[PDB]
Formats: structure tokens, C-alpha cells, sequence
RNA sequence: UCUUAAGGUAGCCAAAUGCCUCGUCAUCUAAUUAGUGACGCGCAUGAAUGGAUUAACGAGAUUCCCACUGUCCCUAUCUAC
RNA sequence: UAUCUGGUUGAUCCUGCCAGUAGUCAUAUGCUUGUCUCAAAGAUUAAGCCAUGCAUGUCUAAGUAUAAGCAAUUUAUACAGUGAAACUGCGAAUGGCUCAUUAAAUCAGUUAUCGUUUAUUUGAUAGUUCCUUUACUACAUGGUAUAACUGUGGUAAUUCUAGAGCUAAUACAUGCUUAAAAUCUCGACCCUUUGGAAGAGAUGUAUUUAUUAGAUAAAAAAUCAAUGUCUUCGGACUCUUUGAUGAUUCAUAAUAACUUUUCGAAUCGCAUGGCCUUGUGCUGGCGAUGGUUCAUUCAAAUUUCUGCCCUAUCAACUUUCGAUGGUAGGAUAGUGGCCUACCAUGGUUUCAACGGGUAACGGGGAAUAAGGGUUCGAUUCCGGAGAGGGAGCCUGAGAAACGGCUACC
RNA sequence: GUCGGAUUUCCAACGGGGCCUUUCCUUCUGGCUAACCUUGAGCUUGGCGAACCAGGACUUUUACUUUGAAAAAAUUAGAGUGUUCAAAGCAGGCGUAUUGCUCGAAUAUAUUAGCAUGGAAUAAUAGAAUAGGAC
RNA sequence: ACCCACUCGGCACCUUACGAGAAAUCAAAGUCUUUGGGUUCUGGGGGGAGUAUGGUCGCAAGGCUGAAACUUAAAGGAAUU
RNA sequence: CGCCCGUCGCUAGUACCGAUUGAAUGGCUUAGUGAGGCCUCAGGAUCUGCUUAGAGAAGGGGGCAACUCCAUCUCAGAGCGGAGAAUUUGGACAAACUUGGUCAUUUAGAGGAACUAAAAGUCGUAACAAGGUUUCCGUAGGUGAACCUGCGGAAGGAUCAUU
RNA sequence: GAUCCUUAAC
């Protein structure tokens, strides 16, 4: 039952405004979602003119997305490392935009062995002549090898699942997963 | 709701109420016109100052 | 400014991500709009590292409606300051003028380096804060 | 207010209508049309007061039900159906084909057009656009869509269609030295013949207009509406052909045919 | 004017000073010989036999209130000696 | 319609007020009071409370009928005319009343949404709903309860009603119902490198992620790891573009994923010309509806600039612990301290901040008639607000709604 | 001067519009070619492009004043009107009077302020001074 | 140090009225109905009353700020005999 | 033989102060309580769409007498279930009641002390003339009362005047 | 140097 309007607040001087109006249907608000992980519910609310809203509340498997390769899969999410506001967030694991993640990825990991195939650690003509056109390409760089090696990837939601239901993401590629590295383990 | 219906005054009173003067002309005119009050006169005074107050602000431009 | 990521968050122009597979010349790209009506975009704006999401050349805001101008009289908070329109109020019952003053509360992106008595012009763009509603688009003092 | 309003009542219509304040305490109400609530003009007043056709509201009801009277065509079963500028009517009973255009006194004057231009009318295309699929479409004045329109045509021109189809049968291009008709404000009702005009990026640009009898004046883009090229106008004039001629004449005009 | 010289001025008061007297009025209470504020022909107030007031202080006297309670309704139980 | 006179003195000239004078979309009261238009009329005090009666309901040829209601088939054999009732749909958020709160609030003018809905209306917009994809599909088309009526029931009592019997689904879950051009991944080999093809799936928008495109201004040569189009192969390369305003991360198409699927007659009234291998076959128009929507009106929210009465016996105010700004997030139809976390200390003010008063709703307006001005404007129009006081909310596109509910007083 | 009416092959002041005596009155790309060097016999093949229009910009400030949309409709002055004058309110009039025809319902303040627009007289700000001053 | 003249700046004096004013009078109290050089302060009939109250300064006396209820037709200025 | 001042006498009216740790109403506000609507971790009355064996075994087959699938006249037995009224953890909007006060008003109050206005009151004459001590101002003291006196000042003085 | 006062205005 929370209002928005700024017909309660204070002046910019300071000057305490009275009670004009009282609180109306434009100027409503409702509380947050505070969505957590684990069995997946979605709840629909009726807003202005319909427009049904998606709040997520415990979902579990969202869809992520490789920056340079434009390509997404659908994967489960293991719960939040960092949040930018907050550390409650992340102690009690919701999901909020610009959050990042730790994410099994091992559609992306499988999703790679088929691609190009380059083993971590230590046949057909088709593959072959697909493999020699996307050759020397699969030695970028170390970071994103250790990444794939231990299996949890870093990736940031980007989507509100408080208005689509969607913990939809983005892996962190370069300086953006370089800075929340940095920010983990500077202690 | 309806649209109000408009009406207007038709005479100005005098505003020195007695004098010699004015009270003898305006009751010869009347009497001599045949008139039975002193609406008639305060009527026409009026309107002709209205008309006056017409060509003063109509002369008053080259 | 020495750091430009100091915040908790990493500012980045939203929706631009450089691909690092590739090697070309000038790898870091910078996204900037020209805003119009004749004010052009600093040269250090051009390849400045501040991010300023609500700048009017290189943030996602936009300028349109009322153009102002005024002289910066407080310039002690953030990405944003205040000036003073000195105006004056006619009074038509003794035909005489009265000196007024409204100060609105503007933006100024960090491309611009403000000052107290410096001159500055401002337009109208979308509610950014409680009480802003103008970005600084050109300093008039050298 | 919680919603809509859906009443209207007298000394809030607009003044080209002309209601007399008495014999009714509300206003017809234009409904949801292809025109404005104000620049536009329903058949109700039309049909009771600037024809006598159906002397009162029922009666106009009626014939407005029993499919007497048709709009662009379209009958248009609207008690209050805002037929909007350079609209056509058309009454198949006694051939009676009216064009809505503005008068030079700034109203909405009956006008009298035969069956080719009963038939045909013209638009100015508000903005150019490219909607679902990558089609390219134009939105008019009367908010009445086309599709499919040749890249020639841009923002403020006339284009002119057939009543048979939503094609565009004809265009005219927007540029120096055209003749123009202006609907709104003090310049509503003229006859303009567009000169040169100048852009004041921010919004607003006005156009100087010269009409025939070498008379300019300035009014903004939104009121003016290109008609035809010089000369002929692409749809007939209603008398006057929109030259507001000085205040010092007409009580000589009355004076002699009074 | 008389008596012994002057005749109680500022103040203050049923005051630790008032007989009558549990004075009269107001307030506090359900109810008040109590308290406080007023009144004052004051048995018998009163100006360094100091008058009036006064912040702070007080194991000084008095009234009311909040808190608290076996003071009481109305007693009961327990420990040591 | 630029007007003054009486009163201080024994008399005078003055200041000065008192009084007189005239008018009030300013009231009241008294004396009085026949009509032609003509209309204000519980406004001040009491936005106090109400006996009683009414003010929102509604349908066509066309959403659903069997009451055992009315009437008749010489034209339908299953009604097809009204149709009381009841279920669905759209309202009832309009209108009207009052002026309580309200002093940068509202409001007037001016701006903007490049920051925000689309059934209502208008024009147009799905041969991609073959979705374990060629016998799982019936496409001349599959299902589940239920309101009148039937009853032995109710009280000072409600616009109260439950279990029994079948009825209609546009009440609600389902998916097939009318081809691709072209592209990517799957997927036999010539034994080899100028390269694949049989056949399979995927390509509409409705939400989201990530990547693209969306800049032609005058200008010349050479290896690039691999010629990009097609060949005279000293490469001609032309048609490389898809577009406006001040420009956008605009519109818009494209790439890999998105849907727990949001979607595209499983409807009603009106004709029946012709094709025949004479079949409950082959066809075909006029009217409402949701659909992805695109865009136009009816709008609503926020909104830039300026402007508001009397007070200093209100001078400093603003941070419950958000006050100013910033970052990130949430919420909203949307921007935004609208709200949360973190950071710095800012913001207004003698050009009157903050506070108090307002027998203060604002404006268009009314009254003066020299000019200048003064006072009011609840109230016939517009913009607000409220339905006894705040608070909360469902439904609905649109109410913090009161002739709608949820509580307290 | 022409079958109660008025045009001017000049003497008055000029709202005004241009160029000149130091008055420098502001881009490069462009146009059917501009005041046109084209002249074939006095529709005829070659001056400096923004007098009108697209991209690079030099719009440094005001106040003021003159314009042009805008403060909605009644309400204001008012055009017109045998609502018998009328106040009002928009009518209404002309006939072939059995069929028909037609003028009408405008203009100023548009209560402050923003928007473009000619001027720049009247009061400031601004320039180049131990020259990082302009070409 | 005096005398004569000139000048600047002063404290001031005589006459008319150029003017002003109700007059007394005034070289300013003039250049103000032929009304505008700049600017500050104060007053709006006589009382109640420089009172009450709230502030504020003072040791106090008091100073500064400063009402209203109510009452009244005059109170006042300058001159005439 | 004019006017005129103040104190004390009588009547009325007006405001002011005032014990009552006064009262009421209205904000706004620290610490508390808190209906109800709302989102939510839980909760499960109550409604069936699909398949199965253990059944007396009908009625129909190969002998016709035992040896056998079929919908079934049934029930503690397996899931995918999907709707779900009660109730209930956490959280926000948050109506109504206390304890303190910014503060805004309205109002009761024993008494006190003023002011104003009432035909001929008493006591004295303070000012108006040099008003009989010129008057006045500020300040301080005194005093039945006007008022008197000290100090400084003013002329609005009773002097525009002593080369 | 006592010469203090004058039933109430018109």
C-alpha cells in the first residue's frame, strides 16, 4: 500500500507540506518481490490498463547469455556472490539486477567441448573443415580458461524479476568481471 | 447547469439626489412630454451618456 | 576522478560492451549523441572516462522544452550545481521593477569544469533527481 | 477525475458550432473519432441546426439509424459522430454531397461538391513511418492510415485518395510556392500560397504565407493544410475562397443586398 | 481635638503570630477541623525587638500527585537463633 | 459620466476627522406589493444530524430460452413473434451537489513526455497456432458445474439464502483445421582438399538477456593466415544504404536463447444464383464481438517558466534517523529520495527562508465610470477536492469510489 | 480636367527602401545561372554559388520597445435584427407566395509570463596591460 | 600688524517677494496641480496609551518594540478685535 | 463673578492580571498498543483427467464338465495430478488510545488593579496674565491631591536690545 | 506677602 507521489515529502528548502489530496490509485506502489532460489513460482498481478506482471518469488532456472558470442542458454543458478547495493542481499541470496552470480554453466562448458573442442587441466571431415575455419581463435586468454576449468561461472543478472519473472543474465567478460573479482578478494 | 440569462440596468441615478435646478428641468421635460415618473429621463440620460462616452473614445483616436 | 570506479558497482555506459577477441585501433569505444541546437561536445568529453549516466552527451538523457542560463553560485555537490536567474518582477500599480531571483538546481556533466561566478547555459530534460530537471550543455567563461 | 468525462454541456462547445445558450442546457458531445473533440464537427448540430434537414435530436437519431446519411462512404451509425475537416458527406436520397471546410469566418459552413469531388478527397500526412514487418505507412490528419506510400512523399504534404481504397491515387509535395490552407486560430479559413519558411530547431517553426491578393501573414505548420498548386485548387472553394476581407466591407455588402 | 510623644507608613496575614474559628470565598476530594490561593477594623502582624521577597541548600515542619509496595482488605508460608 | 456641503470659533484661515452623498451578479428587515418577459433562491452560523419518498441501468433482425405466460405453422417439423425471469457484455468512475482541507499547494497562461495505456472510436495489420511435426487431428469441429421451476423452511429480521434433479457457454481449461522463395544446424562420399548432398527440424508478433545494423562530404600502391560477390580473373564491383526533426541505445529489421505460452469465429440475425458422375455434395453477401497490434481522437499521470493575500509580537530553517546530491536496487504504466542500502554534506533564506493567520478552493469574472486604482469572486463556465474523520482494497481500461466493500471513532 | 463627384509627364515632409566620401554590411561545398564577358541576322553552345533552400558553424549578454499565434465561451464596446422599443436572444429577408432563393451569428483588451521578429537610442556586464592579444 | 579690492570655505544678520505658506513667517519652509534630481526615517481625528501582552536589553530605575476592547465631535495650528 | 486640575465619594461598561501542577478542541511530535485491508514463508477442509491387479465370473470360443483375455454389479493398494474455502509465520499501508512538549485557538475562575462615561459632591487651586514661585522637558526623591524640590536642558518667555 | 473660591451649558 506504499505511495510514490511527492506530495509527502519534504520542500527542497524545507517547508513540511500539508495533506492535499489523499493517496490515489496512480501514485500506488507494492512491496518487492524479494525473489529467492528454489522451486520455481511465478504470481501475475493485474495493473494500469491489465499489463500483467510476472513477480518471481523462489525461481530456480533462468536463461544466460555469452557477451562475445551472442548466444544464450537456459541454465539453473547455485545463488548469489555479490550485489552492489547490499550485503544482506547476498547473505540471504535474492535476486536483483546488476547482481552477480556463481552459475554451474556446464551447458556452456559442453556447449564449448562441441564447438571447438579444446580440452582444460594437465572426427567427421565436417567438424574438421568447421573446426579449421574457426581455428585460432580458442586461445584468448587464461582467466576465462580457470573460469571453465573450476565450472562456476560469474555472471551478472541484468533483467527485474519483480516485473517479468525472468532472472534473465550476462557472463562478466573483462573489465566488468575483472572490477567484482577484484572487489571479492580485496580484503 | 444553464447558461445564465443576462440583463442589464436601464437608468443612472443623478448623483446629487437635490438640486434646484436639475429637479425643475427634468420635471418640466417630463410634464411638458407627457411622461408620469422620472424613469423615463434617468433612462435616456443614460443611454445618451453612454453614447457620449462612445464618441469620446471613438474621437479620441486620429 | 583519479578512479573512476570507486563506486561499488562498475559505471558503465549501458548496452556498450567491447568485444577484447579482436586487436583494432582505439579498442575502448565511447558512445556520445549530439544534444542539438548548436552546442557541440567537449574535446575532453571526446575521450574523457567518466561515465555520468544521466550526462547529455554521453548519458541516456535528452534535452528538449526550456533553454536557461545563470551564474553558478554553490558548487560543492555532486554532478550537479545551482544558479541563480536574476530576473526582474514588473508591478503594475506603481509601474516599477523589483529584482526577483529563482535559483534552479541544473546537472553539469564532469566534462565541464565549473565554478562559482562562472556562466553556464541549461536545458530541460526528464525529471533526473528530487528537485533537478536541467543539464548544463555549454560554459560561457575562460 | 476517476475517468473520462462523457457529458458536455453549452459555453464549453466550441464557438464554430454555435449553439444558442437557450433551448438546451448541454452541448452534444463529440465521441471518439478520427478528429479532434474541438476541430471537428458532429452530424447531430449539423443535421438540426446548419440544415433544418431533422428538426430536432431524435428525429436525427432516426434517420441516423434507418441509413440515410453516410460519411467518407461509411454511414457511420454515430449519434455524435465527429466528422472532422475536408470530410465528405453523402446522402443518396436528393444527391446531397457536402464537404466539411472551414468558411472564411472561422466556422463550418455548408458546401456544396458534385459527385468527382464528393468522391475523391485530400489529406495532409501528419508522420511517415515503418510499423510491423518493415512495411512503410503514413498516418494523416484524419488519423486514417496508408500503406505502401512512394519514399517521394515526407511530413506535411497532401496526398489524395480515392474513396474506393486506401491508396493514394495522387501527391503533392510540400515546398516553396504552394498553395495552402490554414484551419485554426485567428488565420483559420485562408488561402496561404507558401513562400519560404525557416526551421528554430526546438519546436514551432512558422511559415510566411502570401495569398492572392499579396497579403502575408505567419502561421505555424500544425494549422496550415497544402491544397493544390497555384491556380487550381485540388478541391473546391466554398464562396470566398478564403481571403478575409476587411472589416470595412460587409456592412456596404449588407447595405445594398439587405 | 484628648490622652502619656507619635498614632501602624511600606509591606504581610486565620501566617510557626487570629480569641471568636472547623472565619468567608475559590480550588483540591465522592466526602477535607488538613493544603493552597484570595479577603482582612488584624483578640494580639509590621519594618536591623528588622518588614517583604528570594535562587541554591536542608537526616527541619506540612499538603497533593506519579511510582512502589503485606500499611491495610486478610492473612498465609519459609529460613536461622 | 475629473462635483462636493454641514459640524471646532465672537467671527477668520487651516490641518483634521466626524457626518452627509451616490452605487453594489452583497445580504437582511420593515412599510408596501396588479401584470410582459425574467430568474438568483439553506453562502456565511452547522462540510450538523436526518423521519419519509426518488435519483443507474441496459439490448437489437443479430450473446444465451422449454416456464406448463400471450398469440398463430394452410410458409419452416428442432424452436425460430413478444417474451416475464436468470446467466454473460458495457456501464454504474458519467451526471449533479458542496467548498471542508488547501498560501509555489491548487490554479491561469506556457511548455514536454526522446519519461508514460490503447476495449472503448477510426484505417490498416497474421496461407509461419503442419509445434515427438506425414495415421497422434473429428474439421462440415471435442468437454465440466449452475441460476427459474419442484419443497415439508425461517424470524421484529436483510437486495439472506445450502446440500437434491437436468438446462446455455462469449463462465472456463484444449489444439489440427487453406504452399513456399530464401537461410542455419543435423545428417551416405568422391580417398583427399574450386566443395558438398538425400532427407529432418527451426524462421509472425505478445516479456526478457546479450550481439548487430541503422554516419555516401574532394583524394593514389603494394604481402596480408584466407581472393567477399562472378569471372575476360591486369578483378569490372557498379546497383554497397533502411528513413524524418535538434540528435538518440529512435523506428525498424537481423543473430543465439526466451514463455512457465499472450496470442489469430470450436460465435449470433438475415439469402439460398448457378456446377454437376441426383451428394444432409461443389459455392457464394449484409450487420456486433476479442485477437498481434500499428498508428487518430475521448483522456490521465508526471512535468519546464512565471505568477498568490495578511503577518518579524516568526531569522534562521531543513538530516523520525531523507534533508541536498551521487551509485546500485526495488516499486510504479512510466523518470524521480517515490522507497532501501552505501557515500559526501549539502539545500533554502533579509530578493523574507521556515513559522503563524486566512470570517482563503483558484481562474475566466463582478461592482469605479477621468486616468491610476480598491474590494470580493462559495455560485450557472473551466481546473481541483470531498461524500461523517482519517486508513485499506477488489472489480474495472479508467475509483483509493462511498446511491462498492473492509475495519476503528 | 470625364457619360452632390476627384487622376496626375512638378514645386511640400517624407512611415520608408538602397550605395558612397577610412562605415570590414559575417564560411566552403550548388544549383535552372545574378545586376546574364555569351550578340549566330539588333528563344542564340563558357563573370564572383547561401536574393529562396541541405552539411562544417561565428547565434558572447540583457533590460526595453515594434510585430505575429495565446489567456478558452457567456461576461465588454459593439456590425445588423417590428423578441410591438426592447432589456434580452440570434435571428431573419426576398418570391414564380402551388414548387423556391439568400445575407447572416465578425474585430480589440487577448489578467502576469515563455515563443520566434525589425530597432538599438536609454543603464550595466564583456573584451588587449608584468599581452598565453587578432589576423 | 593694519588699509583697499577679489576669491574659496564657514557661524550668522537687513529688505522687499522671484516664489512659498493657513498664517506666524521662510534664500529656504523657493524652483510642488505648469505635480517626477537621489535616498532614509516618521504620521493618518482626540483619547484609552507609550498602557496590556509577548519579546528584547538593564543590577535596578527603566530603555527599545508595541496593540486591542472601549470611549468621544471635536481636540488642535496661525491671526482678529 | 472665566476657564480649568487631581485625589477622594455614587452607578454602569470595557479590557487586563489571577491560585486553580485550570479545562476543551486542533495540530505536529519521542517511546508504546494496535483493528482491518495487502504481499508473503506455511497449511490443508473440499472438487476428478489418465493408466492397475485380488475379485463370485457371467456371455460368447478350442473338449462343450474342470483347462482361458473383454467393458465390468466393488473396495485400505501407485503416481503425474490440477483447482483449493478455513487457519497461520514474516513483512509493509497503517484507521483508533496513553505517557512529554513545538505550539494554534476557544473558554471557566475567588479575587486584584486600571480605564472610560454618567445636571447642580467634597477637599484644595496646579496650569491658562510675570496665573500671583514664568512655563515646559528628561531624571531622582518626597507628597491627601493637584503637586513641590534637586540637577541639567528649552523658549513654545516676561529679554530678538549695552562698542 | 497673604488679592483662596464662584448654584450649570445655551
Amino acid at each position: 500500500g506504499i505511495s510514490r507521489d511527492s506530495r509527502h515529502k519534504r520542500s527542497a528548502t524545507g517547508a513540511k507540506r500539508a495533506q492535499f489530496r489523499k493517496k490515489r490509485k496512480f501514485e500506488l506502489g507494492r512491496q518487492p518481490a524479494n525473489t529467492k532460489i528454489g522451486a520455481k513460482r511465478i504470481h501475475s498481478v493485474r495493473t494500469r490498463g491489465g499489463n500483467k506482471k510476472y513477480r518471481a518469488l523462489r525461481i530456480e532456472t533462468g536463461n544466460f547469455s555469452w557477451a562475445s558470442e551472442g548466444i544464450s542458454k537456459k541454465t539453473r543458478i547455485a545463488g548469489v556472490v555479490y550485489h552492489p547495493s547490499n550485503n544482506e542481499l547476498v547473505r540471504t541470496n535474492t535476486l536483483t539486477k546488476a547482481a552477480i552470480v556463481q552459475i554451474d554453466a556446464t551447458p556452456f562448458r559442453q556447449w564449448f567441448e562441441a564447438h571447438y573442442g579444446q580440452t582444460l587441466g594437465k572426427k567427421s571431415k565436417n567438424a574438421e573443415r568447421k573446426w579449421a575455419a574457426r581455428a585460432a581463435s580458442a586461445k584468448i586468454e587464461s582467466s576465462v580458461e580457470s573460469q571453465f576449468s573450476a565450472g562456476r561461472l560469474y555472471a551478472c543478472i541484468s533483467s527485474r524479476p519483480g516485473q517479468s519473472g525472468r532472472c534473465d543474465g550476462y557472463i562478466l567478460e573483462g573489465e566488468e568481471l575483472a572490477f567484482y573479482l577484484r572487489r571479492l578478494t580485496a580484503k | 447547469p444553464r447558461a445564465p440569462r443576462t440583463y442589464s440596468k436601464t437608468y443612472s441615478t443623478p448623483k446629487r439626489p437635490y438640486e434646484s435646478s436639475r429637479l425643475d428641468a427634468e420635471l418640466k421635460l417630463a410634464g411638458e412630454f407627457g411622461l408620469k415618473n422620472k424613469k423615463e429621463i434617468y433612462r435616456i440620460s443614460f443611454q445618451l451618456s453612454k453614447i457620449r462616452r462612445a464618441a469620446r473614445d471613438l474621437l479620441t483616436r486620429d | 576522478e583519479l578512479t573512476v570506479q570507486s563506486e561499488r558497482a562498475f559505471q558503465k555506459q549501458p548496452h556498450i560492451f567491447n568485444n577484447p577477441k579482436v586487436k583494432t585501433s582505439k579498442r575502448t569505444k565511447r558512445w556520445y549523441k549530439n544534444a542539438g541546437l548548436g552546442f557541440k561536445t567537449p574535446k575532453t568529453a571526446i575521450e574523457g572516462s567518466y561515465i555520468d549516466k544521466k550526462c547529455p552527451f554521453t548519458g541516456l538523457v535528452s534535452i528538449r522544452g526550456k533553454i536557461l542560463t545563470g551564474t553558478v553560485v554553490s558548487t560543492k555537490m555532486h554532478r550537479t550545481i545551482v544558479i541563480r536567474r536574476a530576473y526582474l518582477h514588473y508591478i503594475p500599480k506603481y509601474n516599477r521593477y523589483e529584482k526577483r531571483h529563482k535559483n534552479v538546481p541544473v546537472h553539469v556533466s564532469p566534462a565541464f569544469r565549473v565554478q562559482v561566478g562562472d556562466i553556464v547555459t541549461v536545458g530541460q530534460c526528464r525529471p533526473i533527481s528530487k528537485t533537478v530537471r536541467f543539464n548544463v550543455v555549454k560554459v560561457s567563461a575562460a | 477525475a476517476r475517468g473520462p468525462k462523457k457529458h458536455l454541456k453549452r459555453l464549453a462547445a466550441p464557438h464554430h458550432w454555435l449553439l444558442d445558450k437557450l433551448s438546451g442546457c448541454y452541448a452534444p458531445r463529440p465521441s471518439a473519432g478520427p478528429h479532434k473533440l474541438r476541430e471537428s464537427l458532429p452530424l447531430i448540430v449539423f443535421l438540426r441546426n446548419r440544415l433544418k434537414y431533422a428538426l430536432n435530436g431524435r428525429e436525427v437519431k432516426a434517420i441516423l439509424m434507418q441509413r440515410h446519411v453516410k460519411v467518407d462512404g461509411k454511414v457511420r451509425t454515430d449519434t455524435t459522430y465527429p466528422a472532422g475537416f475536408m470530410d465528405v458527406i453523402t446522402l443518396d436520397a436528393t444527391n446531397e454531397n457536402f464537404r466539411l471546410v472551414y468558411d472564411v469566418k472561422g466556422r463550418f459552413a455548408v458546401h456544396r461538391i458534385t459527385d468527382e469531388e464528393a468522391s475523391y478527397k485530400l489529406g495532409k500526412v501528419k508522420k511517415v513511418q515503418l510499423g510491423k514487418k518493415g512495411v512503410p505507412y503514413v498516418v494523416t490528419h484524419d488519423g486514417r492510415t496508408i500503406r505502401y506510400p512512394d519514399p517521394n512523399i515526407k511530413v506535411n504534404d497532401t496526398v489524395k485518395i480515392d474513396l474506393a481504397s486506401g491508396k493514394i491515387t495522387d501527391f503533392i509535395k510540400f515546398d516553396a510556392g504552394k498553395l495552402v490552407y490554414v484551419t485554426g486560430g485567428r488565420n483559420l479559413g485562408r488561402i496561404g500560397t507558401i513562400v519560404h519558411k525557416e526551421r528554430h530547431d526546438g519546436g514551432f517553426d512558422l511559415v510566411h504565407i502570401k495569398d492572392s491578393l499579396d497579403n502575408t501573414f505567419v502561421t505555424r505548420l500544425n494549422n496550415v493544410f497544402v491544397i493544390g498548386e497555384q491556380g487550381k485548387p485540388y478541391i473546391s472553394l466554398p464562396k470566398g475562397k478564403g481571403i478575409k476581407l476587411s472589416i470595412a466591407e460587409e456592412r456596404d455588402r449588407r447595405r445594398a443586398q439587405q
